[PDB]
């Protein structure tokens, strides 16, 4: 997989590595899941999420 | 904001209101607890720097509901490449005197990685712009925070479709040419926010235009992607005496 295509399958940030290698990353206040693509909040108020809406569907 | 709607309270939690001597100046975007991104041009005519106030958790200007958080602006950082009275390199990084407290009503917008922004975010058609700016060309400003969904144009296309500053590589066009929908005076410095896979990111800064909602013209936005590294470096830096700081760009 490559970052330029489909975001390398990453939810957030993507890094191409030497070989057929790819590494996904997450913004501060998030952690990367075992799927190696998904980001989950680690804090109460992570960036770019709307609390009242997150709650609205929680 | 012209031709938008009221942003329901708390749904625009990264939106900042900038005040000078209690008067509406410009918008801004919270990117973390002490940092706000705005537009350079907003600070041209600033007399006394020490009277600059940033308000978070604002919604309805007519009332106080207790969700509001006001902070003194400790530092205004502008790129070296910005020339007062012009439109290029229309970005400012503001350091708050004290952090805001994150709440349901006060949340930062994610400052994306450049690559991500360029390769992915840049291709998301629609994004949200917001502010307490003029509701109409030559009109009154908004009492309630307004928001508007605008589509992004490739610059080649913007130029093609427009009918005077160049649209530089440090800019992008977004909106409509039918004179119905735009950002306007008072909105400048505010966010152009882009959704991707359940999260919102800062892609633009409300900057300028050929008037507001002028037929045959689009809204012009500061291309934030060009500035990620610049911003990041500054955020890692120690404060300096004196409010205004001109920092080299790149
Ligand atoms: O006067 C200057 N600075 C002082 C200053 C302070 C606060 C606000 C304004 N100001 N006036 C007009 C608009 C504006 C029109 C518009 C239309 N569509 C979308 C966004 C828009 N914004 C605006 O933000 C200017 C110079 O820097 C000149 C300059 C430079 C850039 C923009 C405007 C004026
Ligand atoms: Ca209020
Ligand atoms: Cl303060």
């Amino acid at each position: 997989l490559i970052c330029v295509n489909e975001n390398g399958g990453c939810e957030q940030y993507c890094s191409d590595h030497t070989g057929t290698k790819r590494s996904c990353r997450c913004h501060e206040g998030y952690s990367l899941l075992a799927d190696g693509v998904s980001c989950t909040p680690t804090v109460e108020y992570p960036c770019g999420k709307i609390p009242i809406l997150e709650k609205r569907n929680a | 904001i012209v031709g938008g709607k009221v942003c329901p309270k708390g749904e625009c939690p990264w939106q900042v209101l900038l005040l000078v001597n209690g008067a509406q100046l410009c918008g801004g975007t919270l990117i973390n607890t002490i940092w706000v991104v705005s537009a350079a041009h907003c600070f041209d005519k600033i007399k006394n720097w020490r009277n600059l106030i940033a308000v978070l958790g604002e919604h309805d200007l007519s009332e106080h509901d207790g969700d509001e958080q006001s902070r003194r602006v400790a530092q205004v950082i502008i790129p070296s490449t910005y020339v007062p009275g012009t439109t290029n390199h229309d970005i400012a990084l503001l350091r708050l005197h004290q952090p805001v407290v994150l709440t349901d009503h006060v949340v930062p917008l994610c400052l994306p990685e450049r690559t991500f922004s360029e390769r992915t975010l840049a291709f998301v058609r629609f994004s949200l712009v917001s502010g307490w700016g003029q509701l109409l060309d030559r009109g009154a400003t908004a009492l309630e925070l307004m928001v508007l969904n605008v589509p992004r144009l490739m610059t080649q296309d913007c130029l093609q479709q427009s009918r005077s500053p160049n649209i530089t590589e440090y800019m992008f066009c977004a909106g409509y040419s039918d004179g119905s929908k735009d950002s306007c005076k008072g909105d400048s410095g505010g966010p152009h926010a882009t959704h991707y896979r359940g999260t919102w990111y800062l892609t633009g800064i409300v900057s300028w235009g050929q008037g507001c909602a002028t037929v045959g013209h689009f809204g012009v936005y500061t291309r934030v992607s060009q500035y990620i590294e610049w911003l990041q470096k500054l955020m890692r830096s120690e404060p300096r005496p004196g409010v205004l700081l001109r920092a080299p760009f790149p």
